[PDB]
């Protein structure tokens, strides 16, 4: 998280934190509120986002649910749909961790090497996580459906 | 190397759940807690030398052999790598003191540092009553509060070491 | 006090490696004293594990 | 690390006398059995990617440990299951071509068991998907082949089983 | 590169002969290359003393 | 503006290896001469070619 | 580096057609001697110490200055660094003449080889008596055929170098 | 400067030492070349305008960038001066094919010019295919045994320049 | 690198001042910017992979040289080569517009460049018609003021590289 | 030296490409200005001696040992070239404001200025003292606006020479 | 061999054979009958190529035989006679292996000081791998001796 | 590196004592041993390569099994390690010599050594067998006097290995 990145830096140069350190944490703190109740909103209707997503992406690459598409049977829908489970959920995660470090270090760094050894189409990865994006941005208010926006775009910007 | 927000990441992602709303709660705690944690880790980083230096000097003086010869401190060199030791563990303290885990603590100071100091021959009750001597003053300093908070991370370190 | 054994582990975190680098994660090495300090912070940087550590002479 | 020839050369360098009938003959049956071990190398070569990906589909992708809480439950672990069944591939691949297991020993399972003890590795899955990439490398280089790869892979699965 | 730039011959350091009463003695690239090339444009005007 | 210039060599990036090439700089990275088995390799290249 | 082959194919790559009789003819004359090369660098990798003797032998009973006191290959050292520049070009024309290229001469020798030589006080014209002599040697040893294309190459460095 | 000849005479002036076979073996080697270098020099001499024409044209077909807007030969001004130093290279280049040293292209050419195109932004690989391009261009009007010599002091710059 | 606030601090430490009421006027001016420059990073982040992809079809388009046989964009490496060199323009000039100098850009993209592409052979006009390709695409994306911010680094860029 | 439509002239120059609408609306910003800048320009010329004189006093009565023995404007030579020095840069910030660009600067002003000083002994931070005394004598002769102008020259030499 | 010389190129990139190394190793077993038949030829005229072979040292280096000679003596020549042998061992070694590394480690690292040891002359050793390099090539076929001369010429650069 | 007057010291040290009487006596026959203790160094030093000749020379006759194929010694390499541990054997009784003190050989030498000549079945009798005729040709040429002080040293070694 925040704080963690902080005493990383700090550690890294062996020296007690900076005042800018301590003024980040702050400033991570003191939102911690809003983005406990981010997380309230984007918990509690995760269906709502994971399958209108999920019919989205379907309608805008018909070629993956197709026959010969990575999509194409009703398991691999399923499996289409819990990793836009997942990568709602590790959005969450970095939300409330303040930083993308919980979607880095669970489902971002290697993940070009799974989804090659699952033939998974990255663009598939990106027009799923806008429609992501889309419906969660669309249940916010605008302050918060910017910095959850930006989380969702650090996602595709990484999967792309 | 995880603080409490990451450590709760951490077991509700294992078991592959979404957050609950015990874990907002406990999260809450530690964002209640935060303002304190900061202003506790400026005052010790305001302070840390003037506690390396009472807490070598009551150190020293409750035991007096480590100083003179045939002590495990009695040496320029062997003096410097004490007080380097109790600075280092006062700030990976504070440290966890800012991040609210002792994850910190296992991974980047006792890892090693046991069978380390039993190969070397330190004593560990030596060891022990330093860590006591630094965190019953830091304790004073950072205010009742903070010091009941670092007391957990300090006999951590004391555990963790005996 | 003049060298350390020391068996560690330090796995990868950051990327996935395509050469072998299992030599490079569990090794055991002969490390003098002056530096042992600063290897055993580095090791710890590096999120790995310290195994065990004994003294050789 | 030495293949068959290296192997009966250091042999009669021991026991101190020229190569007799008997060390040609292992040598021939070496040599002329060549052409099939790179005839499988290179099918192995232009197919590794497939071999390894069919493997750990059946072997691993439904089980328990790609969903949460396995040892291979993130997009790191997952790769480095993969990059390890790389691993097991291309250098049960030298092993053949070379006609000798201490190269496996020596470059794979020099102290393999202990870093997956240490990280947290299960034994029994890695014998598992080992097992799986052993069938499918025998499916696609035929049967001649796969005989010769599958002593290879049993010797890998013994080292970490 | 993160200064002005040099009192230099407009080509180059190994131009510019040793103010000597005689001998016309210049550095040589390859005795010891100690080259420094300096993006003098054309309308500079050197500034001598 | 570039205050300052570091020089321009002329690189050689590599667009592909052929089999001489490789064997050729395969004895080069050790700073050795070529092996039998290198020397039977090109011949045979060069008895396919 | 180059070679001939990756010559004529990047020269028609470039103009983005197929190869002509040209082309055909370059490398049906590139093919033609690469068993002969081949010999010739299999002679040249077995017997690259013998052929140093004889050319050194030469070099320096044609100029005795040069192992004499003042003179540049006056040490042991010096006659070691002597004998290995010599070992160098032996290789390396070695390498040009299986590439069928010159490409790697100047890439890895003449790049450097004058500032190297002028900044240690080489004399230049001595190390082409010496490439001469060594062309000499090794086109006794190996053959006319492939003496010639041995002494392409060294003629090559001997005028990179003069 | 420093020719064959000259250079002969300046090494046994050096060593103080007599013309023995060696010498005179070198002097006839020139002498023999001598009627083809100065035919060599008479030809390129004649077509030199020509040379220049073609080598440039060339040049300029292979990249065209250099005369497109934002090329370091895009000016009247900049094209003016690569005609003017292709024109040094090529009469210099005839200067030591005639001369048979290459002293004259080090000490007129050579030395400093990496340094004069560095500082100028001048792009020295394009030189160094100019350089080549008036070498085939020149080869084919001396004819392949005058080319056979002009081409070493073409390779000569060319290294110089790389 | 140096961002405004360090451009500010630098210009009045050179001179041993206080900030004066020109310097949190400019201060002021700067902190007054910086939501919008936020915004368009997070904009440019957002689609960089597009921006690449329209700026890439109208260079080649316009310059279709560049992807046919003796263009340096002919080949995949080389089309990848070139769109990555795109990837580091966009993501520096973004660096830039985020810090608010230029500073960034002259350090670790233009210094040493024009050379780099010497060596390599790159057309600088082509890589200079890219940037401008790409401010295009970049303005109508991240809308009027942002454009015009953010274009000023490429035009910074662009002149560099002219 | 070139000023702001130089400036554009040449950025277009290097693309090839005609004039636009954006070159236009920098144009006409210029000529926008060129009102202020002429007056400002006459103004200071009207007023240089004077401008030198409070400039020259306010430097050596804040510095009194520059012009006492020992003080490297200690002689009526060293004094006149001071002053010599002061009205340089006076004119050429003058230059540079009326061509709108900083360029003459670089290209006839700070160009080994450096160097130059270092070899008189001429101390830079007294120079840039007495160039920031030339600032504000010439802010409150040229007015708030051309001030405002001038300042960004003026600093322009200041951290040129620092 | 060339096939573990291969493998550990192949190793050292991390990547599986090339083509290049790939039709090296099908080179190598091809040619194999050949080199076992060549190594079995040199094999029975053992005790011929050895005699001969210190002949041709004795003519070659007389001091080797001479008074105050490191081979002088007769008890001498039981061990010489026995070391060509092991050299010509070797030698076949290398035929079958397809390089020159198994002669490498058996007589080659550690021969300088073993002879260092013993004062024995480089030269002598460079004369004798000579002989045996004439004797063995006379025996040989052409295509034959081309190939093996490799190896005896090597022990002989080696050697010195 | 052990010595007798640096273990003096650090006896001293531990036990926090100045200098003794004892210490005074046994640093003057430290300083008065030392010259005998230079010239047996001397003399070995002199004879280390003919001392390691007889030594090989005695062993291989005792047991030629290790030089003939099955041995231990039987390779090149395995000479070359054969005869390189006796000249480490060699060379470090000397130093322990020159030292005093037999810590040196504990230190560098004897531990962990009976488990590595275990693995790689290297036998240890053998080895005592040649430090023993090491001993005896060493006591032979130093003479006596020297040969005591030897003997200590070499005997150490082989009551250590076995
Ligand atoms: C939290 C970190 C993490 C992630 C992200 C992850 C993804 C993941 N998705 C998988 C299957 C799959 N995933 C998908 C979905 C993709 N294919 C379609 O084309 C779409 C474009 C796209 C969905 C938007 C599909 C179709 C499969 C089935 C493929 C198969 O089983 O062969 C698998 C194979 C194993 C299994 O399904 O149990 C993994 C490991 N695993 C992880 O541990
Ligand atoms: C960041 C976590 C961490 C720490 C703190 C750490 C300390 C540490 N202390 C050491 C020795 C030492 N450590 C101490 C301190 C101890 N002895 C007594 O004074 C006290 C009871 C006690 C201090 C509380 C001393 C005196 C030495 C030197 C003794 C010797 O020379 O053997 C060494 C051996 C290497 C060296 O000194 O150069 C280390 C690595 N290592 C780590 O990875
Ligand atoms: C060439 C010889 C070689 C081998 C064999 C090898 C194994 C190996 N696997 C590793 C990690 C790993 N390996 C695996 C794969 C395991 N988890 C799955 O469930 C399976 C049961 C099983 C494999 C079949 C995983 C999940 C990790 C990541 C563990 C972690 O970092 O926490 C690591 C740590 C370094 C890294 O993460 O890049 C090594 C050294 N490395 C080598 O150089
Ligand atoms: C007034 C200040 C000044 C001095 C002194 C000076 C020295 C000087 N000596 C030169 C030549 C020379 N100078 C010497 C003298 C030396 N070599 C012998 O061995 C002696 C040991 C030794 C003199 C005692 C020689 C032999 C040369 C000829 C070298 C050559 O021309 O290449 C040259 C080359 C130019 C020319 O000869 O016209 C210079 C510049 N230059 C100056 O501007
Ligand atoms: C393949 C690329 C390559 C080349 C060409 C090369 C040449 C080269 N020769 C060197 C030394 C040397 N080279 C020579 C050359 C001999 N001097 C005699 O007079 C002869 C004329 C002549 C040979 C016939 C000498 C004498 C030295 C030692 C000079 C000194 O160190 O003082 C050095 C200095 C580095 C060192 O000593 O190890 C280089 C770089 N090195 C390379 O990596
Ligand atoms: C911006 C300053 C500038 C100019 C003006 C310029 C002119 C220029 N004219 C050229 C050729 C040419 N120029 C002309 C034009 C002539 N034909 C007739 O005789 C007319 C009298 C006359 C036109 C009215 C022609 C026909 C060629 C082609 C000649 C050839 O291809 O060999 C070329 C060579 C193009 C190349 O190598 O790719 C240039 C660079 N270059 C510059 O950097
Ligand atoms: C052998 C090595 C090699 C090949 C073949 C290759 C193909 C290639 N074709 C391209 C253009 C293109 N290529 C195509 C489609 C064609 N592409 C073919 O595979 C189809 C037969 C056919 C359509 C059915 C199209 C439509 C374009 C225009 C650019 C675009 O797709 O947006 C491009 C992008 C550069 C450009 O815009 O011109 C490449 C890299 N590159 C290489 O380094
Ligand atoms: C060694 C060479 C040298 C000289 C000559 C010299 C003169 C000199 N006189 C000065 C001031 C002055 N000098 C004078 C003298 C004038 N008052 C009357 O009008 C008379 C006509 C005349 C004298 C007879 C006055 C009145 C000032 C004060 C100017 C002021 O502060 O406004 C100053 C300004 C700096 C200072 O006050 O210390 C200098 C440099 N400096 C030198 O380094
Ligand atoms: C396969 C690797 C290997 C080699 C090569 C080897 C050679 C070898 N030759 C030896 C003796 C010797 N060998 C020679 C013969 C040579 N020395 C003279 O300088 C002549 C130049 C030349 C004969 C013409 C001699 C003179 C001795 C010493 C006494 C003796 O004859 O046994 C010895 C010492 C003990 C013994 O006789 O076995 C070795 C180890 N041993 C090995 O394990
Ligand atoms: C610091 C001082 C030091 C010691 C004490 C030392 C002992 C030592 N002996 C070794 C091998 C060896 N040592 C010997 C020598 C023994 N075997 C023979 O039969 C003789 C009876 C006897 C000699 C008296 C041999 C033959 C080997 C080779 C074993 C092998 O190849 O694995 C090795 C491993 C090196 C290798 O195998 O390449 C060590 C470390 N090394 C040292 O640096």
């Amino acid at each position: 998280s925040v704080v963690t990145k902080a005493i990383v830096s700090a550690d890294a140069e062996a020296r007690y934190l900076s005042p800018g350190e301590l003024d980040r944490i702050r400033g991570f703190v003191s939102s911690g509120e809003r983005r406990l109740r981010v997380a309230q909103t984007l918990t509690e209707s995760r269906e709502r986002i994971i399958k209108q997503a999920g019919d989205q992406l379907f309608q805008k690459r018909p070629d993956l649910v197709s026959p010969g598409g990575n999509a194409y049977g009703a398991e691999r829908t399923a499996s289409c749909l819990r990793d836009l489970d997942y990568y709602l959920r590790l959005v969450t995660f970095g939300i409330v961790a303040g930083d993308v470090t919980p979607i880095e270090e669970i489902g971002v760094i290697g993940v070009k090497e799974m989804y090659r050894n699952l033939e998974v189409p990255l663009p598939g990865m990106v027009e799923a996580v806008k429609a992501m994006k889309s419906v969660a941005t669309g249940l916010l208010s605008g302050d918060d459906s910017a910095e959850v926006g930006y989380y969702f775009d650090y996602l595709a910007g990484a999967l792309a | 190397m995880q603080d409490a927000i990451t450590s709760v990441i951490n077991t509700y992602d294992v078991q592959g759940k979404y957050f609950d709303t015990s874990a907002f709660d406990k999260l809450k705690a530690y964002y209640a807690t935060g303002e304190l944690r900061v202003r506790a880790a400026g005052t010790i980083s305001a302070n840390a030398a003037t506690i390396i230096k009472e807490a070598s000097a009551k150190l020293f003086s409750n035991q007096p052999d480590l100083v003179r010869p045939g002590g495990n401190a009695y040496t320029t060199r062997r003096y410097a790598a004490c007080v380097r030791d109790m600075d280092y563990f006062l700030r990976y303290a504070t440290y966890a003191m800012l991040a609210g885990d002792t994850s910190i603590l296992d991974e980047r100071v006792l890892n090693g540092l046991k069978e380390t100091y039993n190969s070397l021959g330190v004593p560990i009750s030596s060891t022990v009553q330093g860590i006591q001597a630094m965190k019953e003053v830091t304790g004073s300093l950072v205010g009742s509060g903070a010091a009941k908070e670092m007391g957990v991370y300090f006999d951590y370190l004391s555990s963790g070491l005996s | 006090t003049r060298l350390f054994k020391v068996t560690a582990l330090i796995p990868s975190y950051k990327k996935v490696r395509g050469g072998r680098e299992l030599q490079n994660t569990y090794f055991t090495k002969l490390v003098e004293y002056d530096r042992w300090f600063a290897e055993q912070q580095r090791i710890q940087k590096q999120g790995g594990k310290i195994l065990s550590v004994k003294m050789v002479a | 690390m030495q293949d068959v020839i290296g192997k009966v050369i250091a042999e009669y360098d021991t026991k101190g006398k020229y190569l007799d009938a008997a060390a040609l003959d292992l040598l021939r049956s070496y040599f002329d059995s060549g052409d099939l071990r790179l005839k499988a190398a290179q099918a192995i070569t232009a197919n590794a990617e497939v071999i390894v990906r069919a493997a750990s589909a059946k072997a691993l992708h439904y089980t328990p440990v790609t969903k949460p809480g396995g040892n291979m439950y993130y997009a790191r672990r997952y790769a480095s299951c993969i990059r390890d069944l790389d691993y097991f591939l291309r250098y049960a691949t030298y092993a053949m071509l070379a006609d000798n297991t201490t190269l496996l020993d020596e470059y794979v399972l020099k102290g393999l068991t202990e870093t997956y003890r240490a990280l947290g590795v299960p034994l029994d899955i890695s014998v598992r998907a080992i097992n799986a990439l052993k069938e499918v490398v025998a499916g696609q280089v035929g049967p001649k082949a796969g005989q010769e790869m599958a002593k290879y892979f049993d010797h890998l699965a013994k080292g970490l089983g | 590169y993160v200064k002005p730039l040099p009192n230099q011959h407009p080509y180059g350091s190994g131009n510019d002969p040793l103010e000597i009463q005689f001998g016309a003695i210049f550095k040589s690239e390859t005795k010891a290359p100690s080259a420094r090339p300096a993006p003098i444009g054309k309308d500079v005007q050197r500034i001598l003393i | 503006p570039i205050k300052g210039t570091s020089g321009s060599n002329i690189a050689r990036p590599r667009f592909y290896n052929t089999v001489m090439v490789e064997t050729i700089e395969g004895a080069n990275a050790e700073e050795r001469y070529f092996n039998p088995g290198e020397l039977s390799s090109m011949a045979g290249f060069f008895n396919d070619a």
